């Protein structure tokens, strides 16, 4: 479709994977270590995903808590058009489908 | 500090934390590694305890060679050790890699000893249950002798001695004056503090390791060769 | 039923009992073990019941080679007739609905011999304590009505801590096994009875004994007051197990 | 016991302790009555803010508009409410977006059972201390009220009441209650006497009422004035039966 | 009896959460602050914690600014405080960006509330130990609200939360009145705090901020010693 | 008495610097039948001991194929050596496949050692319940390794492993001065001595349960079963008593 | 993962009945470990560090052990308790550097440095998994319209800006100290800093120092790169005191 | 010298002082609820007899599914937690379709055996599960008969019993068990330990045959065939 | 002390939380299913009645497509849960491929949903068990039954909830080829069989019947009295 599709779908991943790349070069192999495990750690306390949640340590961590982009204010997640079973997207959460 | 040491994210009431000195604590389980820091080179000797005559001569050596100019001692868990090697070796590369030159000793040590930092923090792991030595020579820069511990701590020294008679050994090393002797000299007083330090009554049989970097082998890390050994042990066998 | 191990049962009249119980840590039992073997009492009975689980072994107190051969149960009686202390030692642990006929009988036993008063060691949990709790002394004690008043004038003085009610008040003791039984059966009963405890969490637990017959010895003073000095048993090693495994270290 | 710290375990006769400790929550709350008559369906809530230093801003506490056609009112954790009222409004405005036609009463109630049953099914989460009252009407059933609890189970009733001392207005409620025969005033003057003995000023007292008129729903909350009056006729009805 | 005293996600027996009383426990034992709201404008005051001549005076605030008219003060933990705060800009921002026009203080309110009822409901993290009283000015009317460690908000009139709370809300009913002028609530927010200070009060321990029909601002500290001087 | 709080899990120490689930695994090595591993100047050779269960309801496989000049031999869980088989047929597959060489025996173990390591560090997992003994050939000639639940290798001349192996190590730390100047047969007839040493003093090896390798500087990697291992077993002698 | 323990002083995400993180508190406990003190002391155009340098083992190199660090090039800082949770930290800070360099275009401040960690350092004390480190961090700087800095942050995640601060066993005396020159004496030039610096610890630890057992870093308006002495200026300054 | 309490059989991941795993024995001694199913392998075919146990008269006695059958000329045979065999046989329906739709022609039996063995071996579901699988079927290399335990990995054999009452079974089939007969030898010895095994009468409506070989296609025994012996 | 985990097996083999489940459902409301020649029926004891209640709100028998049905015992929010997903599951089915949908391919689904639930320490099975009827595409009526473990069978008639024993002896001494002949003796024969656990007969019984090529039927209470008058009479004629 367009060219900006995947470049807009992917981008926190890339941009991960490049600060990852100069760290790891820059300090050496523990820090992107620790910072996923803090990533990991702090991604596992959230509502049920059929509820709407606010990732307020995630976004401390991260630094995306005094920035404001497209994704914030275009298509609101909160109030979405459309939702499953609460039951079924529980289960897809976890792999079983 | 019973109630307060079952995971490595606890602190304790006076501020300790139990799981990591435990870890320092399984160092002494295994026997002595010392290293002497000399004008022109450094120096490696390890006591290797024999367990079968069915082992091939040179199997589980403690001595490792992570890049042509840096070797390793290391003494308590096997395994950890191993790891710990790939990982100094993996970061050797990658900085010859991107800067197209020898890794200084300092950088090596810093990477290595927070990746053993690191493991101390969380509830999901374990702390590394070993010590380890690196040693390096260079005309720019000279002799160099590094030790870690299982904390994450690293600090240069004039001579150093890890495992379960480590006191003796310092205090041995303690009378020596190194700063003005040659590699060739202090091979012979390592070979005798091994000597001196080992204890027969427990221990049966052991196997006398050495070697060295320096000077004389334009700064390449290699093992010690069997004349001088033999007349280094021989020399230790008569001072006892 | 006590048992003699002779013919004849001991004239146990006016002594006073001293006994642990099977609670977190094994804190009364290390105890009651630190004291058998300093003051060097002697065997005189057994205590067979039907409510612990059965256990043998050699003497665990063997100083020479003549009386390391001597067979030991799980409960026996050492008394010290010079100064009028017999104690109980229980080195197993209890069956399903099985500690409250072993508390009668226990109790019934101690009325008809004689004795004059009981000491029990034991310990309670350490994660149960509260704020104000967490700032003092791991030490607490407990009196019957019926004590003399010698007691309460000599524990007055003695600036200790009693233990804390709880919300008709009652006391609960979590982690003491049979403590409560024996002092809610002693006080409708109308026997003398006081009860010393520690707080405790479970590991090596040696320094919590040490520390609980010390707090013992300021009150009974059994031995010289404090101004290597407890004999340790000689079964007390291996507490970790056997040797380590060679080609790992 | 050792059978009743989490929601994922059943006790050996089949039982799930947390769900009931979490509906044991809701016998502290306030008081909420509900009446079905022919020409309308009431509610009626005790407040318990009650204070010369509280402020009032707002349209109302304990009474909510899911929508055009319906209403609730909460007994439990207010905070634990706040999120279960938004998940009404969404679900009922995205039905009304996909059909083009208002939601059924009973679906919404099944839909919020539904998200109330899955915090009981899946672990390390807490359930809802919430009750609930609906009220509403539609094409298919007229009229109608439902009440749920922390569990996830439903059921339509005559009348019902939840919170504070709800046994002994559901006893009076059956003792009083005429099936059939009642209108909106009568089911007024039966929720001020049910209040009044189970709790009397037009403080402590919020009253909301559906009707329909034109083909139009109208939702309504009483007056102080109203509500006085409604007071002082109970009053003086009583004494003029007790003086005979 | 412990045994529901440690998880998060249990409920007790009697139908309590107790960890929630624990956390308005951790509130009520931290310094006191006062909110008062007449005509025409709404007062919040506070004591401060760093009562030395070596603590700088300008490097870290209790009164905030969320928005123009929006502002906010604090009793319990200040680092829970810092985060909130931040969350709360953000969201005024988005509700700018958004609608074009300034957030009305009820739906921030709604807003805060919502994010601090979360970390009630899972397992793995604890509270917030801290409430909030937000003050603001809307369609020429003052507001003044509380929020709570479990995400629960009120409306208020007058309130005092911290050490010795309830003596301060009895002051406060005692001497509150309808008919009141912003210059009276400040001088009586000062003496409800002047109840329990228990030292000297100067002008370099105290914050007081205010909100009208121009906006929120700070108070500087020579208009505190000024009001001050007038007691 | 003061161990039951450490040793449950992996990534707990013990107040004296111990870790008891590793030694825990390293049990579960002797619960399998012996095997013998020796090696001589041109060969190496595996041996293995069949339990006496009956051939009718099982057909067990202790010596398996890895490469063309690699194999081993187990002793421990059967789901672990089915892992780690997997594992190392994978690596000489993408080896062979990327560079048409052979993969070194040395390199090889060192996988081996850092892929077991890891279990041991980490939560929700447990270490690997299985010993393998391994022979090969390759640029550098013969070789004998031995592996553990501890993620620890050796280098041997001739080891033993299994249930009641101590009289095969002894017969073979007795005998090891031979072994480099034997041919093929009496390297062999070495390892049945050295096996049949650890049953009672009444059984005697038959071609039941008795399975044999061999890998050589010309000959691949072969297994001998059944009838095939009877031209082994016919020079053998009787027992000594 | 593993499961918290259950206590009220065992766990970091647990309130005790009276409302206190008592695992937060042990962090605490943990900056006195060391065994060494250090103080920081602002002046009218500059700013100070000073700490003591402890080497018990004749073995030991001296050139490798120390506890001044260098930030960027206008930040330095000072740190207290465990040796690995510290070096972690400054790692941690030069990599928060980097990325606020990047974002924005222009060198971070000393107060929005100390922010960010004191932020990062909240989420630990929060969260089940992680646990906070035991050090405390103080930095100084030269900013270009208000002047010289200092600022400090704790295990708990709180910062604040001072005047003058000192951590590590004897914090208390130091403060006093301080407190009290500070209530008489302002406006001091770049020698008197440096001499109230050196007089705190000298009188809050009763000895007299050698330029081995002290380690100094200072900022200036003038040169505003932070700076390490040498043994030299150090026994000019120690004979300065002397005479 | 006192005696205390220690667990080790309550995780999938410990290990006993001693080196066993307890759950996963555990989960081997649930197999012996089950009911008793026999397999033998014979150079002409492959019988597989199982055991059917009806609690009621009003059960219809057609549901009790202990026989399926896989493509590529495959039997089965179940005994322990029957709801727990689904998983297994869908992996092994696919894969052998996958092979099918790539390739145009019969997986092995080892190979669906491995393929299916790697799915049971992913609880390191986490528990074991709580049956025993028998396989059959014939391929170039002719007749081959494997048997599965809730440990996770199988292993070849010729004639094997599982289920509750397992031990005599094999015992008696040990004895009668030859190196050559014939398919209805085999069949009849099969039919009489079931006879001898079961404690109830041997009516058409008690048990389920399915002897596959070389000649034809699967062949589960019609009521008929079945009450003519 | 086995039971506290629900993938956790206990020393002779037995899952303990699935068999608590299993008590759970035994405590739900008597329901009986009895298939015929070509007829099915449905029987459930009604619990309680209040007089203040909707009754149109708390049945349990429910229709899930045009040729299938059923009722359930055990635990209510639960069954609700299942129902739906039942339903949705049809609809999905029956839009991509039109061949309406089999009873035991509905009830393969069902059980594969059950069993999904006693797979991981995370989440709870189901309290609930279901009968489920219907008529095939070729006319042939079914019965089947599902349990909270995921097991599935199929009968000629049965019984689940509380005082499921002595109906289902009962079912075993009157099920006939004679007594099923017509759909008046079939719906006798239900409510004969709910008789012998129901205090009073038509007050609290409610039933269901379905016909081939017919929709789901629920009979009122006229019928259900008058199908009790009946049986009294015959009684009565019986008694002599």
């Amino acid at each position: 479709s367009h060219p900006l599709e995947l470049s807009e779908k992917n981008f926190q991943l890339n941009q991960d994977k490049m600060n990852f790349s100069t760290l790891r070069n820059i300090q050496g192999l523990f820090a992107p270590l620790k910072l996923q495990m803090e990533f990991k750690a702090v991604q596992q306390v959230q509502r049920l995903p059929f509820l709407s949640s606010s990732n307020l340590s995630l976004d401390v961590l991260r630094g995306n808590d005094e920035t404001i982009g497209f994704e914030d204010i275009l298509n609101d997640p909160s109030q979405s058009e459309v939702m499953g079973e609460p039951h079924l997207m529980v289960e897809y959460k976890l792999g079983l489908l | 500090g019973t109630g307060y040491d079952l995971s490595a994210s606890t602190f304790s009431p006076d501020g300790r934390v139990f799981q990591v000195e435990y870890a320092m604590k399984a160092v002494e389980n295994s026997s002595t590694a010392i290293g002497i820091r000399c004008k022109d080179g450094v120096v490696f000797g390890v006591e290797k305890l024999v367990l079968s005559k069915l082992y091939e001569e040179g199997s589980n050596k403690r001595l490792f060679n992570v890049d042509r100019h840096v070797g390793m001692a290391v003494a308590g868990l096997l395994a950890d050790a191993r790891s710990l090697a790939d990982i100094a070796r993996e970061e050797a590369s990658n900085f010859r890699s991107n800067f197209g030159y020898n890794i200084p000793l300092k950088h090596l040590a810093d990477r290595v000893a927070m990746y053993v930092h690191a493991y101390t923090l969380y509830s999901a792991v374990r702390p590394f249950g070993c010590s380890f030595m690196l040693g390096s020579y260079s005309v720019n820069d000279g002799a160099q002798l590094y030790m870690i511990d299982p904390s994450g701590v690293s600090y240069g020294y004039w001579g150093c001695a890890i495992g379960k008679a480590r006191q003796a050994a310092k205090t041995e090393i303690e009378k020596l004056q190194m700063k003005e002797m040659t590699c060739r000299d202090i091979v012979k007083e390592v070979a005798k503090i091994i000597y001196i330090v080992h204890d027969e009554v427990k221990d049966k049989a052991f196997e006398l390791e050495l070697s060295w970097v320096g000077e004389l082998t334009n700064g390449r890390h290699e093992i010690v060769p069997k004349d001088i050994r033999e007349e280094a042990e021989k020399y230790a066998k008569e001072s006892l | 039923m006590f048992v003699p191990c002779g013919e004849s049962a001991p004239d146990l009249a006016g002594f006073t009992l001293l006994m642990p119980a099977v609670s977190v840590g094994n804190v009364g039992q290390l105890a009651m073990d630190l004291i058998i073997s300093t003051l060097n009492m002697s065997k005189i009975g057994y205590f067979y019941t039907d409510c612990l689980v059965p256990m043998v072994g050699n003497n665990p107190y063997a100083t020479t080679e003549g009386n390391s051969t001597e067979l030991s149960i799980n409960a026996e009686v050492y008394s010290l007739p010079s100064r009028k202390l017999v104690a109980l030692q229980l080195r197993s642990i209890f069956i399903k609905y099985k500690s409250k006929p072993f508390c009668e009988k226990l109790l019934s036993w101690v009325k008809s011999s004689g004795c004059a008063r009981v000491i029990v060691l034991s310990s309670s949990h350490s994660y149960q304590r509260n704020d104000l709790q967490l700032r003092s002394t791991p030490f607490r004690y407990l009196l019957t009505p019926s004590m003399q008043k010698s007691v309460q004038n000599k524990i007055k003085s003695l600036n200790w801590e009693e233990m804390e009610k709880s919300r008709e008040f009652c006391i609960r003791i979590p982690g003491g096994g049979i403590t409560k039984t024996l002092y809610d059966e002693s006080c409708s009963k109308e026997i003398q009875m006081a009860v010393l405890l520690k707080f405790v969490s479970e590991g090596d637990n040696i320094p919590d004994a040490l520390g609980l017959v010390e707090y013992l010895n300021e009150w009974l003073q059994i031995l010289k007051p404090l101004s290597s000095r407890w004999k340790i048993p000689s079964s007390w090693r291996l507490l970790f197990g056997s040797g380590l495994p060679p080609a790992l270290f | 016991r050792r059978y009743d710290s989490r929601t994922t375990i059943f006790s050996p006769e089949g039982r799930l302790y947390q769900v009931e400790y979490a509906m044991e929550a809701i016998g502290h709350a306030g008081t909420c009555l509900g009446i079905l008559a022919n020409d309308g369906v009431l509610l009626a809530a005790e407040r318990r803010n009650i204070h010369k230093l509280l402020d009032e801003v707002f349209f109302s506490e304990k009474i909510y508009k899911l929508n055009e056609d319906m209403a609730c009112s909460v007994a439990g954790i207010t905070s634990d409410a706040n999120v279960l009222t938004n998940e009404l409004r969404l679900i009922a405005q995205r039905y009304l977006l996909q059909y083009q036609e208002p939601i059924p009463c009973e679906q919404l109630v099944t839909a919020l059972c539904d998200i109330k049953q899955a915090y009981t099914q899946f672990g390390g989460k807490r359930p809802f201390g919430v009750s609930l009252l609906y009220i509403g009407w539609d094409k298919h059933y007229g009229f109608q009220l439902y009440q749920s609890d922390p569990s996830g189970n439903y059921g339509g009733w005559k009348a019902t009441c939840i919170g504070n001392n709800s046994a002994a207005a559901v006893s009076m409620l059956k003792q009083d209650y005429k099936e059939g025969e009642m209108t909106l005033k009568s089911a007024l003057a039966l929720a001020i006497k049910v209040l009044n003995k189970t709790m009397l000023s037009a403080e402590k007292v919020e009253i909301a009422t559906l009707t329909r008129e034109n083909g139009k729903t109208v939702i309504r909350v009483l007056k102080q004035k109203e509500v006085e009056q409604l007071i002082k006729k109970h009053e003086e009805e009583e004494a003029k039966a007790e003086r005979e | 009896e412990r045994g529901y005293s440690f998880s998060l996600t249990t409920f007790s027996p009697s139908g309590k959460l107790v960890q929630i009383e624990y956390a308005l426990a951790a509130v009520a034992g931290g310094a006191p602050s006062v909110g008062i709201k007449a005509a025409n404008g709404v007062v919040l005051a506070t004591e401060k914690k760093q009562k030395s001549i070596l603590y700088d005076e300008r490097s870290v605030h209790k009164v905030e600014p969320i928005t123009k008219h929006i502002g906010l003060v604090y009793s319990g933990m200040g680092p829970d405080y810092r985060v909130l705060v931040h969350r709360a800009r953000k969201l005024a921002q988005q509700y700018y960006l958004v609608y074009q026009e300034p957030i009305p203080t009820a739906q921030l309110v709604q807003r805060v509330a919502s994010v601090m009822q979360e970390y009630t409901q899972s397992g793995g993290v604890r509270p917030f130990g801290v409430s909030l009283l937000i003050c603001g000015w809307n369609e020429g009317r003052p507001y003044l609200f509380q929020s709570d460690p479990s995400g629960a908000y009120f409306a208020w009139k007058a309130t005092a939360m911290g050490k010795n709370y309830v003596n301060g809300k009895t002051f406060l009913e005692k001497r509150y009145n309808e008919d009141l002028e912003l210059e009276d609530a400040i001088h009586t927010a000062i003496l409800t705090l002047k109840e329990s200070f228990e030292g000297q009060m100067t002008e370099d321990n105290i914050e007081v901020g205010i909100c009208n029909e121009a906006g929120f601002r700070r108070l500087t500290p020579t208009e505190v010693k000024d009001y001050l001087a007038a007691i | 008495m003061f161990r039951n709080q450490y040793d449950n899990d992996v990534t707990v120490w013990s107040p004296q610097g111990r870790i008891h689930q590793i030694e825990y695994a390293m049990e579960a090595v002797k619960q399998g039948s012996a095997t013998v591993g020796l090696k001589s100047k041109t060969h190496a050779v595996l041996v293995a001991l069949k339990r006496a269960q009956s051939e009718l309801a099982a057909h067990q496989k202790k010596i398996l194929h890895v490469d063309n000049h690699i194999g081993i031999s187990i002793a421990g869980l059967t789901a672990d050596a089915r892992l780690l088989c997997n594992f190392m047929r994978q690596e000489c597959l993408d080896s062979r496949f990327v560079f048409d060489r052979p993969l070194p025996v040395s390199r090889l173990v060192s996988l081996i050692g850092s892929k077991t390591q890891i279990p041991t560090q980490r939560y929700g997992r447990r270490p690997y319940g299985v010993g393998l003994l391994i022979a090969g050939y390759d640029d550098m000639g013969p070789h004998i390794f031995q592996t553990c639940p501890s993620a620890n290798y050796f280098d041997c001349r001739a080891m033993s492993i299994g249930a009641r192996s101590q009289s095969a190590r002894t017969y073979l730390e007795r005998h090891m001065s031979e072994f480099m100047e034997c041919n093929l047969n009496e390297l062999v007839k070495h390892g049945l001595r050295a096996l049949r040493e650890t049953l009672p003093a009444e059984q005697d090896l038959t071609t039941k349960n008795v399975s044999i390798g061999i890998v050589g500087k010309d000959l691949e990697f072969t297994i001998y079963d059944d009838d095939d291992v009877s031209p082994f077993l016919e020079g053998l002698e009787e027992r000594p008593q | 993962s593993r499961g918290s323990s259950a206590g009220f002083d065992r766990h970091i995400t647990i309130f005790s009945p009276e409302g206190r993180l008592y695992q937060v508190e042990y962090a605490f406990k943990a900056i006195n470990q060391g065994g060494l003190t250090s103080v920081a002391v602002r002046g009218k155009d500059c700013a100070v560090i000073v700490t003591q340098k402890k080497v018990p083992d004749k073995l030991l190199d001296s050139s490798t052990v120390t506890h001044l660090f260098k930030i960027t090039e206008n930040i330095g800082c000072v740190m207290t308790g465990m040796t690995a949770d510290s070096r972690s930290q400054v790692q941690r800070a030069r990599y928060e550097a980097a990325n606020w360099k990047y974002k924005y275009g222009y060198e971070i401040p000393v107060d929005m440095l100390c922010k960010r960690i004191a932020d990062i350092s909240q989420v630990y004390t929060q969260n089940a998994e992680m646990r906070p480190l035991g050090c405390c961090m103080i930095l100084i700087g030269i900013d270009e319209e208000q002047g010289p800095q200092v600022y400090k942050c704790d295990p708990a995640g709180y910062y604040c800006g001072f005047k003058a601060t000192a951590a590590g066993v004897k914090q208390t005396e130091s403060t006093s100290f301080l407190e009290k020159k500070v209530k008489k004496k302002f406006d001091w030039t770049f020698e008197q800093t440096v001499e109230t610096a050196i007089t705190c610890l000298s009188t809050v630890l009763s000895i007299d120092f050698k330029p081995s057992e002290i380690e100094v870093g200072v900022v200036t308006v003038e040169n505003p790169k932070f700076r390490i002495l040498t043994e030299a200026e150090i026994d000019a300054h120690l004979v300065a005191l002397a005479e | 010298m006192f005696l205390t309490r220690s667990e080790y059989d309550r995780g999938v991941n410990t290990f006993s002082p001693e080196g066993r795993l307890f759950q996963v024995e555990y989960a081997i001694e649930a197999i012996k609820l089950g009911s008793t199913a026999i397999g033998i392998q014979t150079s002409e075919g492959v019988c597989l007899a199982v055991e059917k146990r009806i609690t009621s008269p009003l059960m219809e006695p057609s549901s009790i599914e202990k026989i399926v059958e896989i493509d590529a000329h495959i039997g089965c045979a179940m005994s322990g937690l029957i709801a727990d065999a689904k998983t297994l046989i869908d992996k092994a329906r696919v894969e052998t379709q996958n092979h099918w739709f790539t390739y145009n022609e019969t997986m092995t039996v080892e190979s669906v055996t491995q393929a299916v063995s790697n799915l049971a071996l992913q609880f390191g579901m986490s528990r074991p599960f709580g049956v025993a699988l028998l396989f059959g079927g014939v391929d170039e290399k002719g007749p081959q008969l494997f048997h599965m335990d809730p440990s996770g990995t199988f292993v070849q054999c010729d004639a094997r019993a599982i289920g509750s009452a397992s031990e005599g079974a094999q015992s008696s089939l040990q004895e009668v068990y030859h190196k050559s007969m014939t398919l209805k030898e085999a069949i009849k010895s099969s039919l009489i330990i079931l006879k001898q095994v079961m404690e109830e009468k041997l009516n058409a409506t008690n048990i389920e045959l399915a002897t596959v070989q070389p000649g034809q296609n699967f062949h589960m025994f019609t009521k008929e065939e079945l009450e003519e012996v | 002390s086995y039971d506290r985990a629900i993938t956790v097996f206990s020393p002779d083999g037995h899952l303990f939380q699935v068999e608590y489940a299993q008590e759970a459902v035994k405590k739900g409301s008597t329901a009986v299913g009895v298939r015929g020649r070509d007829i099915v029926v449905l029987g459930v004891e009604k619990k309680s009645v209040a007089k203040l209640q909707d009754e149109r709100t708390v049945r349990k028998i429910c229709a899930l497509d045009d040729n299938v049905c059923m009722a359930f015992a055990g635990l209510t929010a639960d069954a609700r849960i299942v129902i739906n997903r039942a339903r949705v599951e049809c609809q999905s089915h029956r839009l991509t491929v039109e061949d309406p949908v089999t009873v035991e391919y509905i009830t393969r689904y069902i059980a594969s949903l059950k069993q999904r639930y006693t797979q991981s320490n995370g989440r709870r099975p189901f309290g609930i068990s279901a009968l489920i009827v219907g008529f095939d595409f070729d006319g042939t009526p079914r019965l089947y039954q599902t349990d909270p473990s995921g097991t599935y069978h199929a009968w000629k008639a049965n019984a689940i909830g509380r005082g499921a024993k002595s109906v289902r002896e009962f079912l075993e001494k009157n099920y006939t080829d004679e007594a099923i002949e017509t759909d008046d003796l079939t719906i006798k024969l239900v409510i004969k069989a709910l008789l012998e656990v129901v205090q009073s007969g038509g007050k609290n019984i409610e039933l269901a019947v379905m016909r081939r090529d017919q929709s789901l039927k629920i009979l009122n209470p006229e019928e259900i009295e008058k199908y009790v008058a009946e049986i009294e009479k015959e009684k009565e004629e019986n008694e002599k």
